[PDB]
DNA sequence: AATTCCCCCCCTTCGGTGCTTTGCACCGAAGGGGGGG
């Protein structure tokens, strides 16, 4: 039926009118399916026939549901969506099974014909006018307007989510011990009651929903485990993802690589060690989605590793609020990190990765801090509390970094775990000049017309060099001058630069850069035993 | 009574996403908002309202009670529009008078602009939306609609005690006296009682400017002279008159950084003259009420932070230090939050305007952890600096 | 050339902003995938 719920008042944007978009030609199978759907909808009062008094139209079409025997009628409301008032979305995220607590009795319910059970604002119905084109043209089209929430309109999801919340509020208030996860029309219902009492409560909930015009057909009412909920299979003690199929293709295109990367990112929520950086690097530079991309050796090795990971059967566990959350982080190399959130050893609540590359130049400590922040925010989302971190960084290393860093940085309660590779800073800059070491005064110049530049240095002992550079900028010439200074020195060196770009990068202790001049300097700085770098105001007589 | 509030011309309204919250914060928000809706202060709304401002909860110092706070900075910016003796008082107590605010109904054409969303743990349910029916805590037009009632609960004390200077900013009453503390702390109790029937001590004088200081040493090396020349050249932008033209002559030619350079008589003279120039205060800076205040913070290590409040570059209205000797809270984020709150409080005391902060922190770390240590009812505008300072030893 | 909507995530690209070393670094929005209904 249709909900007796109050309609949400909806208006158009100021100064705008309703859509007047013509119906595009439609496949005769699609036309017949739409005709039958519209006949049933009009018999049920969900759509209403309209005549010449309505000057609006919007194209309709149909797709195939997961039922593959029923059709989903959709309306291309893009013009109406652009001319519709703005909404605020109430769905702020996706529920996760790792955030679920253990329940003795579980029932999954799907509300049937969800959108079409919620009435639409009467003043807005005229803008939802559509036309079902006749089979083989000839006859004029049957023109309808929506009396309920249409699929394709940008206001339908939020309105349905508010209506479902309002409908569920009385039952939840009168049954506070029952847990109800509400995602659109999908309802997970968990309780600690006996199976008979739980089924009685489920029948009570179904009766409450039917009074508001929401049906809960037995076809999609799950009573026994495993429960298919939100893309997961829920068992009484463990949860798993629904089977994730990785293509076994021998020729890969850009779109196929994107699909595989997305599927591996999805699988990384429970499967440990999933890496996608090598495959994702194949997407840079490319253009057409149909362009075949030859898989490199590194990409093939990551794909084989991910496949080897995904053949074993893994499962998550349900949250235990009495025990403590522990997130352990591991370095995967090349800026990739894995992490496992668990409360008991070898029983993961959830798994994940962090591989975002922020900044042109960075080190492992900064990336570990970023990963810790990401895991912290994800844990606050899922369980509402920050976990205890097991980080592969020594307390001395973190102390040195955060005391000697010019930014405010922090990591929540964490303990060091001795699992290599360990996070460490690969070089340190001397706080004072080194006595007995050659002092290099370096500089880099570049006129911004011809893009030609000079990198030079002189030492206190008389040595000098003046390498010329092509297609470089002032910044790049200063970095080059520092590079010469590092190359042409012993294990201990004092370098005086008149560049704050250079000193600003080199002082942040980079260990990896999206530049080969900074990356080359990094290898020279790791070899030297002591390096003092000093800025001196430039043209001053120094 | 209802004041016809309006927005600035050609401005839509706040549309800001709600950040994730902890279980304790969400539970506190749910309880507070259930009580507020039961009392009619806030009303449940749907998604047809397109506006939204962030909301969270704090626990004030020595209170053990949760307080709901709403980030109204965007609404304050979009809303269509000082006791100078306050900086010279000895004890300024801050009182929260935001509770009297929830009794004046807000204009119905403006309630939609005060929408906020409570999130759910694990996204079990869709976020619960509310709008304010009364004057909200955090909005800049709320104190502008209580002025009348305030300047009437105040008059019977603001005249009985003409010496005490009372200022009001947002939800806070800064009441500053020159009495002995035992006395100022009794008057304040009397004022509390006089606000109870009608419905944090600062010491603004123990506040000092941090001057620019040059190193004092027996022997000066080439590195020392290069650092001194750099510092003096940077300070020449702030204090014109700094010669540094003969101290740049001892650094002539290529020399080792550890080589000791004897300071010539002219160099010593110029150094003494520059020290005298740096010691005397900078003249020619005036607070322009039309312009906005900018506060820059630099981390100095060992729990030391420097800050400069200015309206134009190199024309500093204030310089200071927040020295929280890193002890138990060796949290950089906690120290930075505590420094930001202190600087905002002194900016409101001195000029009446909160400054725009240039935070020496990554944005994501701040958005993650700043609510865990915030204890003020206001929130200043802040931008995040992602560039080493180096001009960080030029302030400490 | 098949055409829809909303939500979360990751990964890549581009234009805008800020500072002033005018290039470079950084951040948000938008494009593609994944998952949910
Ligand atoms: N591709 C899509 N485009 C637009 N809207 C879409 C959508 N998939 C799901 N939705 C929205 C509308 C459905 O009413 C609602 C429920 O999603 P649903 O896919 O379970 C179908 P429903 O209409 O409830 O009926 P029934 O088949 O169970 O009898 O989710
Ligand atoms: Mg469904
Ligand atoms: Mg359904």
């Amino acid at each position: 039926p249709i909900s007796p719920i109050e309609t949400v008042p909806v208006k158009l944007k100021p100064g705008m009118d309703g859509p007047k978009v013509k119906q595009w030609p439609l496949t005769e199978e699609k036309i017949k399916a739409l005709v039958e759907i519209c006949t049933e909808m009009e018999k049920e009062g969900k759509i209403s026939k309209i005549g010449p008094e309505n000057p609006y139209n919007t194209p309709v079409f149909a797709i195939k549901k997961k039922d593959s025997t029923k059709w989903r009628k959709l309306v291309d409301f893009r013009e109406l969506n652009k001319r519709t008032q703005d909404f605020w979305e109430v769905q702020l995220g996706i529920p996760h099974p790792a955030g679920l607590k253990k329940k003795k009795s579980v029932t999954v319910l799907d509300v049937g014909d969800a959108y079409f059970s919620v009435p639409l604002d009467e003043d807005f119905r005229k803008y939802t006018a559509f036309t079902i084109p006749s089979i083989n043209n000839e006859t004029p089209g049957i023109r309808y307007q929506y009396n309920v929430l249409p699929q394709g309109w940008k206001g339908s999801p939020a309105i349905f989510q508010s209506s479902m919340t309002k409908i569920l509020e009385p039952f939840k208030k009168q049954n506070p011990d029952i847990v109800i996860y509400q995602y659109m029309d999908d309802l997970y219902v968990g309780s600690d009651l006996e199976i008979g009492q739980h089924r009685t409560k489920i029948e009570e909930l179904r009766q409450h929903l039917l009074r508001w015009g929401l049906t809960t057909p037995d076809k999609k009412h799950q009573k026994e485990p495993p429960f298919l909920w939100m893309g997961y299979e829920l068992h009484p003690d463990k949860w798993t993802v629904q089977p994730i199929v990785l293509p076994e293709k021998d020729s890969w295109t850009v779109n196929d690589i994107q699909k595989l990367v997305g599927k591996l990112n999805w699988a990384s929520q429970i499967y440990p060690g999933i890496k996608v950086r090598q495959l994702s690097k194949l997407l840079r530079g490319t253009k057409a989605l149909t362009e075949v991309i030859p898989l490199t050796e590194e990409a093939e090795l990551e794909l084989a590793e991910n496949r080897e990971i995904l053949k074993e059967p893994v499962h998550g566990v349900y949250y235990d609020p009495s025990k403590d959350l522990i997130a352990e982080i591991q370095k995967q190399g090349q800026g990739q990190w894995t992490y496992q959130i668990y409360q008991e050893p070898f029983k993961n609540l959830k798994t994940g990765k962090y591989a975002r590359m922020r900044g042109a130049h960075t080190n492992d400590v900064k990336q570990l801090t970023e990963a810790v922040q990401k895991i912290t925010t994800e844990s606050i989302v899922i369980w509402g509390k920050t976990p205890k971190f097991k980080l592969p960084i020594q307390k001395e290393t973190w102390e040195t970094w955060w005391t000697e860093y010019w930014q405010a940085t922090w990591i929540p309660e964490w303990e060091f775990v001795n699992t290599p590779p360990l996070v460490k800073l690969w070089y340190q800059l001397e706080k004072e000049p080194i006595v007995g070491a050659e002092t290099f005064y370096v500089d880099g110049a570049a006129n911004r017309e011809t893009k030609l530049g000079k990198a030079g240095y002189v030492t206190n002992k008389g040595r000098q060099k003046v390498v010329p550079l092509t297609n470089t900028t002032n910044q790049k010439t200063e970095l080059q001058a520092i590079y010469l200074a590092l190359q042409d020195s012993g294990l201990e060196v004092n370098i005086v630069t008149n560049s704050q770009y250079a000193l600003g990068i080199i002082q942040a202790q980079p260990d990896k850069s999206e530049s080969e001049l900074v990356n080359q300097i990094i290898e020279q700085l790791i070899k030297k035993e002591k390096v003092y770098l000093a800025w001196v105001p430039a043209h001053k007589g120094i | 009574e209802t004041v016809p509030v309006k927005l600035k011309p050609g401005m839509d309204g706040p549309k800001v996403k709600q950040w994730p919250l902890t279980e304790e914060k969400i539970k506190a928000l749910v309880e507070i908002c259930t009580e507020m809706e039961k009392e009619g202060k806030i009303s449940k709304i749907g998604p047809e309202n397109p506006y939204n401002t962030p909301v969270f909860a704090i626990k004030k110092k020595d209170s053990t009670k949760w307080r709901k706070l709403v980030d109204f900075r965007e609404l304050n910016k979009r809303t269509q529009d000082h006791p100078a003796g306050l900086k010279k008082k000895k004890s300024v107590t801050v009182l929260d008078v935001g509770d009297a605010y929830f009794s004046v109904p807000l204009d119905e054409d403006f309630r939609k602009y005060t929408a906020f969303t409570i999130p759910s743990i694990n996204n079990e349910t869709p976020g619960i939306r509310y709008q304010y029916n009364v004057l909200p805590q955090g909005w800049k037009g709320s104190p502008a609609i209580f002025q009348s009632s305030m300047t009437k609960i105040l008059e019977p004390f603001k005249k009985q005690n003409p010496d005490i200077v009372i200022y009001q900013y947002m939800d806070d009453l800064y009441v500053g006296s020159d009495l002995e503390i035992g006395q100022h702390r009794t008057k304040i109790e009397e004022l509390r009682q006089h606000l109870l029937r009608w419905g944090y001590e600062l010491h603004p004088d123990k506040w000092t400017v941090q001057p620019i200081v040059l190193p004092e040493k027996d022997s000066w090396t080439v590195n020392d002279i290069q650092k001194l020349v750099g510092k003096l050249n940077w300070a020449s932008q702030i204090y014109p008159g700094i010669k540094v033209r003969q101290l740049c002559k001892l650094l002539r030619g290529t020399k080792a950084l550890t080589e000791v350079i004897p300071l010539t008589e002219e160099a010593e003279l110029e150094l003494a003259e520059n020290r005298e120039i740096l010691k005397e205060p900078v003249h020619g800076v005036y607070y322009d009420p039309s312009k906005d205040l900018i506060a820059e913070i630099q981390k100095q290590g060992q729990g030391q932070w420097t800050y400069q409040i200015y309206q134009e570059p190199f024309k500093n209205l204030k310089t200071g230090k927040y020295a929280r000797m890193r002890g138990a809270h060796t949290n950089d984020v906690k120290q930075l939050t505590e420094a930001v709150q202190k600087i905002t409080t002194e900016s409101i005391v001195i000029w009446g305007k909160t400054p725009k902060f240039k935070l020496p922190i990554q944005k994501e770390t701040w958005e993650t952890w700043w609510t865990e240590y915030w204890q003020a009812t206001w929130i200043p505008e802040w931008e995040f600096v992602n560039t080493p300072p180096l001009v960080k030893l030029w302030y400490q």
